[PDB]
């Protein structure tokens, strides 16, 4: 048939997922005034995708970068932690990935549907989050690994450190999943980390 | 360990930061 | 890849779950085992959401009964369930 194949479509479509799911989260759970947000259309359902230049181009550097650790199945989750005014972590979307096209490809695009579908509704699953909000990304490697970090510095303005605990460790955190998807090609689940008490 | 673990240097315009409307 | 008593697709599970829910009684301690077994499989193969939804199933039926039997299998349930989560993700299964 075809010999024209990517290769790196996989993670491709996972970094494209992981935009969309940023934008929407910090959507739904009012991160960011729905004004600066625009209905539209992913995976066939509705989203809400920021309009706005600087956030844009923070969420893009920061998929850019993780991209190449992507391709190498190198990335054990990927968390969009969002902090309140002190900034501590309040909530922690994560992605927990697993990696073992055509038709096939479209496959996985009805699979991440259904996250994007979960993500949407979540208000219902959480409490409400604090006034004063913000967010940070986490990518926790498969190993620690100094490949890893040369990898991911990819963007001279957008440089990576090693977390601290301050950046991850939530209090008595309870965990509510939204979505676990199984195939080949691709295993991923969805789950939010929710301070018991905010 | 956290040793795995990475993030950004930089943090996002914040919430209040975003009120300034420059679209 | 887990299974109950030889069920893995999730409306299998279930159905099991409420054949023997509401018609046995006197549960016997070998299956409320099986039970928290398979929720801890589900846990080692990281399928959160099965778990998540089974847990809430049981609570359901093992709640709504007055037959305090099936409220105690419960609680044992959950009870060994947290206690894992909490070694492997940390965390503890929001149920309300």
């Amino acid at each position: 048939t075809q010999d024209l194949n990517f290769g790196q479509v996989v993670a491709d479509v996972l970094c494209e997922f992981l935009e969309v799911a940023v934008h929407l989260i910090l959507y739904v759970r009012e991160v960011y005034p729905v004004g600066i947000f625009q209905k539209r259309k992913k995976y066939n359902v509705p989203v809400q995708m920021s309009c706005h230049p600087e956030l844009n181009q923070y969420i893009q550097d920061t998929l850019h970068c993780v991209k190449p650790l992507l391709e190498k199945n190198d990335v054990e989750k990927v968390v969009v932690v969002i902090l309140d005014k002190e900034h501590r972590p309040v909530e922690k979307f994560v992605f927990e990935i697993t990696q073992p096209s055509d038709s096939l490809l479209s496959h996985v695009e009805q699979l991440l549907r259904a996250f994007i579908l979960k993500i949407s509704v979540c208000d219902a699953v959480l409490d409400h989050n604090p006034p004063g909000c913000t967010f940070t990304v986490l990518v926790h490697t498969r190993e620690a690994a100094t490949r890893n970090m040369e990898k991911i510095q990819v963007i001279k303005d957008f440089p990576w450190i090693l977390a601290d605990e301050q950046d991850v460790h939530m209090h008595d955190p309870r965990l509510i999943p939204l979505k676990t998807m199984t195939s080949d090609i691709l295993k991923m689940q969805l789950y939010v980390e929710e301070r018991a008490h905010k | 360990r956290t040793a795995n673990i990475l993030k950004p240097l930089m943090s996002p315009p914040s919430r209040e930061e975003i009120m300034a409307t420059l679209l | 890849a887990p299974n109950l008593a030889g069920a893995v697709e999730f409306n299998d599970v279930k159905t099991l779950l409420r054949e023997w829910i509401t018609t046995i009684s006197d549960p016997m301690e070998e299956d409320i085992l099986q039970v928290v077994k398979y929720c801890t499989d589900l846990i080692e193969e990281k399928d959160l959401e099965k778990l998540d939804l089974v847990i809430k199933y049981m609570k359901r039926l093992m709640q709504q009964s007055v037959e305090s039997v099936w409220n105690m299998a419960f609680d044992f349930i959950l009870d060994n369930v947290q206690v894992v989560l909490q070694q492997t993700y940390g965390s503890t299964l929001k149920v309300t």
